[PDB]
């Protein structure tokens, strides 16, 4: 029979770097109905966002 | 909106720890032949043993 004892100390020094590039499109919509005592309106909107 | 970027959470791989235990090392011990000398006459004898009157 045999017994083994072991100790281990590890020093790990690590580097990392990164880039990233995002390209974002977007198409918005809107409708609106306004009402008053005597004033009524309506509105339609649309939006085109690049990024 | 703001992009996630994603730098990741996982660091390195187990494969280094896996390789650590993966150690095989050296096994078995010397046996059988050893040295072997030996010398004596317990096998056969030699002495005058005849019969007469």
């Amino acid at each position: 029979q045999s017994t083994q004892n072991t100790d281990s100390q590890t020093r790990t020094i690590s580097k990392n770097t990164s880039t990233s590039r995002t390209h974002t499109s977007e198409v918005h919509g809107n409708a609106e109905v306004h009402a008053s005592f005597f004033d009524i309106g309506g509105s339609v909107s649309a939006g085109f966002s690049n990024s | 909106v703001k992009k996630e970027a994603a730098e990741k959470l996982l660091e390195k791989v187990p494969s280094d720890v896996l390789e650590m235990y993966k150690a095989i090392g050296g096994k078995i011990y010397i046996v059988d032949g050893d040295i072997t000398k030996h010398i004596s006459l317990e096998a056969l004898s030699e002495d005058k043993k005849k019969i007469k009157d």
